[PDB]
């Protein structure tokens, strides 16, 4: 009945501010750290937020309070809010703290290597004028993403043409991939162009070549048992 | 990053409605003048803007109620479920960027509101639900 304490001093704010306290803290346990983290700012509590945006992903309200308040622990927070978006593929994010808080460049850059945005990390190595991460890091994980999606390729070439052969699970294979494909379908956007950037003429084209093969496959299938059309570009296609 | 100036780029965090950057870099900047100067404004016009929103739609579905009760009027169904939608992240960051300085009655005015329009189309003759922030839910 914490809802019902606070309802009644709504107008009244000198009784409604220990009632944050108690029920941010019967929050404090159950896992929502943002009721948690938010009801601790309007009592002055800061310190006792900074963690709970930190159990929560919320690395700028933590280190917003951090840098404001806490010089000592600027260093140590953000290093551990990395651990947390290492696990959880929030690469950008991770990069975003690197960048700016870290001050390690030629790490950040590697996270947009993994996370497909090739189009910042060169503006980041020329901006800090640094230009040997574009053949150190940036070549490699243009190479990297070009497997990672070159064998995904394959993946849903061999197992439709394995599964338009052959009940209930087949029809929920069908679909779980096209969702897994307009996810990817953006991602190797951004290969193509980057490899047509760095004068890899026939890896862009082994792709395009790929990708537009496996949708063709797939428009004569879905009839018998919503499909986005990929976009080209007009440079490598021929 | 480029031009040296902080606070032409708050102000369009301001529209961008990325008022949990623009206080980070404020704050990185050392400059938390403009909180004061600059946030505070953008909250209101972003209350202003969302709150007009949030009742200018409601009557226009209650005159879209009682004029049907005409194939033009189907395409007013969606527009309003499209914008809807959309608004919706652009309604939680001013949720709690108000409540974040601790304006309390403004901030659940639009919380509330917008329980009060997304359960008026309960009768819908697709939808997302809005989440609720614990806090000042009473």
């Amino acid at each position: 009945l914490y809802k019902h304490g606070l309802a009644l001093y709504r107008y009244d704010s000198e009784k409604q501010n220990v009632i944050y306290n108690i029920y941010a803290k019967h929050l404090s346990s159950n896992q929502m750290y943002t009721d948690a983290a938010v009801a601790y700012e309007m009592l002055g509590k800061l310190k006792e937020a900074m963690g709970a945006y930190q159990s929560a992903k919320r690395w700028r309200e933590a280190m917003s309070i951090a840098v404001q308040k806490f010089p000592e622990e600027v260093e140590s927070v953000a290093e551990e809010l990395i651990s947390s978006l290492t696990f959880e593929h929030r690469y950008v994010d991770a990069a975003d703290i690197q960048l700016e808080y870290l001050d390690n460049v030629k790490e950040a850059v590697a996270l947009y290597c993994k996370a497909y945005r090739y189009d910042i990390a060169s503006l980041v190595a020329i901006k800090a004028k640094k230009d040997e991460l574009l053949e150190e890091v940036v070549d490699p994980g243009l190479g990297e993403g070009f497997g990672i999606i070159a064998e995904l390729l394959a993946d849903c070439k061999g197992q439709i043409n394995s599964q338009l052969r052959r009940e209930e699970y087949l029809v929920q294979s069908v679909g779980r991939l096209i969702e897994r494909l307009n996810q990817t379908k953006p991602d190797a956007v951004r290969v193509v162009e980057g490899l047509c950037r760095r004068n890899m003429r026939e890896q862009a084209h082994q792709i395009q070549k790929n990708f537009v093969e496996v949708l063709d496959l797939l428009k004569a299938n879905v009839k018998e048992i919503e499909i986005h059309d990929f976009p080209k570009s007009h440079i490598v296609d021929f | 990053e480029y031009l040296d100036n902080v606070k032409e780029a708050v102000a369009l965090y301001c529209k961008a409605y990325r008022y949990d950057i623009a206080s980070l870099v404020a704050i990185k900047a050392k400059k938390d003048e403009l909180l004061e100067e600059v946030v505070d404004p953008g909250l209101g016009e972003g209350f202003g803007i969302i709150a007009e929103l949030l009742a200018d739609c409601k009557g226009q579905i209650n005159s879209q109620l009682r004029r049907l009760r005409e194939e033009y009027l189907v395409q007013s169904v969606g527009r309003l479920i499209e914008r809807l939608n959309q608004t919706k992240p652009d309604a939680v960051r001013v949720v709690e960027g108000l409540c974040r300085r601790n304006m309390r009655e403004q901030a659940h005015q639009i919380q509330k509101n917008f329980v009060e329009v997304l359960d008026l189309l309960k009768a819908n003759v697709e939808i997302h639900d809005f989440p609720k922030s614990h806090i000042v839910d009473f």
